[PDB]
């Protein structure tokens, strides 16, 4: 006498037994395919990211020379009057 | 794995004002000739077309499938201005008696993707600072 | 062996799950690096946006040098 | 005499004026733009942690025949 | 009853020909000051316009992923609902 | 003497690509010892992948402010379409020597000035004709 | 011997330009037969005054104290006035000849003496006249 704890084995008959071993591998195998598509999804994403890193560095630096080219044109013009008024 | 990899070292110098793109070393190629070897050389191409002075060459190395270049290359450019570029390396199997044989291929800019783009974020973030990494080549 | 009394054994498979703690693990860290970039680059744009505001002063006062010298 | 060269200055001006106005906006509204994928990235990690969850809770199996 | 000239012959030659070249300097400036800031501002604007491209189409891209996103809660449901027998 | 030329660009969601507009040029530069050349437009967006994105137009007789008028097609969608760069070249087709080189213009998101706003403004504006002019240089 | 000239220079800021003054000459040059002679002045503008730099006086009869009382006008800037020279040349007039050389001046940076000092000091004092005398010969 045996006791378990679904429950059948006896004779042989319909088997509706197959289906729950193949239904989970289905699961399991979207389970896997789904960590995966999640995995390119995210990762895309960080190299979009990395790609628009270099643009707003690219506007950064190039800002840094817009201002101080303010900077040096606003010394230019002052050297242009100083030596106009002490010369002349 | 497959066709191998090659190591690049990329650095911008403010003091000179361009890319110094090196060629160190490759491992692994894939040998492309009768002898089962091959005689590997790598094409620098850093323009998207019509490019006056954009296309670099190394020595081509005799019968070798791990070749050592320990080359550096320089691309005169403005300062920082490679975002809208991207590097494009390539490896052939020099034929004497017909077309070269083409072995793998690399691309390092915006359009990259992974370690290759990662490649190119940090060599433009931090100047005047040599950064080396291996690349697969092809895929 | 045979018809002994109390005993158990090892099926004997002398799997494909590590991948989905490795990928999920991989997927949930660089969800962290999507902040970090997202938040660094909102830094990275106040820090233009106050400077364009700096830069309009300086275009202003070379545009007031400009038309005080040409008269 | 021919002095009309003098009118590509306040040409340059009015330009650069302009397109300084312009920086303003592009980088107002690139600001508004990030701001609203911030909010967005704070979704997806949502929606992201829940199919963990469904898949941790879903791959806990025994139910296997020897 | 001071002095005659001294030393002005030569002091008022070089008061005359800087003023000519002090004065058209200033003017010249003007031109380059002009110049260099629309090399500057411009060239600005053309990386503000390659920025909001690589943001704008980051933003497409993120939506791939959450509708992305939803589209595995579909199949994830899909197989518990299926597996029950 | 380079010269302008008129390009219109849309994004036709319904045809499911870009429509390329070549109109006409002003000004062209000569190429033939009459004073005039036979000019035609070409085309031939960035090839990221490898097949057939070539068009080019008719061939103009003598002229050297042509009236194309014609429209060209590519389907690519509109996400892949900023990764690429249009380029514009404009030739003056002789009978028996190779055809000379008149003028070119690219427009892309590594183009600048108006060859990049234009390429911009499309990528922003789908389903609305964007025509402007562009110069023409070597 | 040879003249002196009496000339009134001054840079109006309101008009835009130098005032030259002819006023008079003392003791003249005989270049006649009846021991007098015709004079006339004729102040030129040699740093490269393109378009007309060349003003004269009216001739006066048989005279030894001209009174000429002329002003003229230049239309230059102050900047551009420093690199100039004005050259003040007398001669007398004849009757079916060529006119005789009576004398010279010449006012500017390339003078010296009474002549540079009278072309600094207006330069100096914008908006004021100043006259001073000068000696005329070869
Ligand atoms: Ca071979
Ligand atoms: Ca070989
Ligand atoms: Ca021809
Ligand atoms: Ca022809
Ligand atoms: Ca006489
Ligand atoms: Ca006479």
């Amino acid at each position: 006498x045996x006791x378990x704890x679904m429950g059948r084995g006896s004779e042989f008959m319909r088997n509706e037994l197959e289906e729950m071993q193949r239904r989970a591998d289905q699961l399991a195998d979207e389970s896997l395919e789904s960590t995966r598509r999640m995995l390119q999804l995210v990762e895309e994403s960080k190299d979009a990211g990395i790609r628009t890193l270099v643009m707003l560095d690219e506007q950064g630096e190039q800002l840094d020379r817009v201002e101080e080219g303010m900077n040096h044109i606003n010394q230019d013009m002052k050297e242009a009057e100083k030596n106009l008024k002490d010369l002349g | 794995e497959e066709r191998g990899k090659i190591l690049v070292s990329l650095m911008y110098s403010t003091q000179q004002g361009g890319l110094i793109v090196g060629i160190i070393r490759c491992v692994h190629l894939a040998a492309m000739d009768a002898n089962g070897y091959s005689d590997p050389f790598v094409k620098l191409w850093l323009k998207p077309d019509m490019g006056k002075k954009a296309k670099h060459k190394t020595q081509i190395k005799k019968k070798t499938l791990n070749p050592e270049f320990n080359e550096e290359f320089f691309y005169d450019i403005k300062h920082s201005d490679l975002a809208k570029k991207s590097l494009d390396i390539s490896v052939w199997d020099y034929d004497i008696g017909k077309s070269n044989d083409y072995i793998g291929g690399c691309q390092l800019g915006i359009s990259a993707k992974g370690e290759r783009l990662k490649h190119w974020y940090e060599c433009l973030k931090n100047k005047d600072k040599k950064i080396e990494r291996w690349h697969q080549l092809q895929n | 062996x045979x018809x002994x009394x109390x005993x158990x054994x090892x099926x004997x498979x002398x799997a494909r799950e590590n991948e989905m703690d490795e990928n999920l693990e991989q997927v949930s860290g660089i969800i962290g690096n999507l902040r970090h970039m997202a938040l660094d680059m909102g830094n990275e744009i106040d820090t233009q946006n106050r400077q364009i505001d700096r830069i309009m002063e300086k275009a202003d006062s070379n545009k007031t040098r400009i038309d005080e010298a040409n008269q």
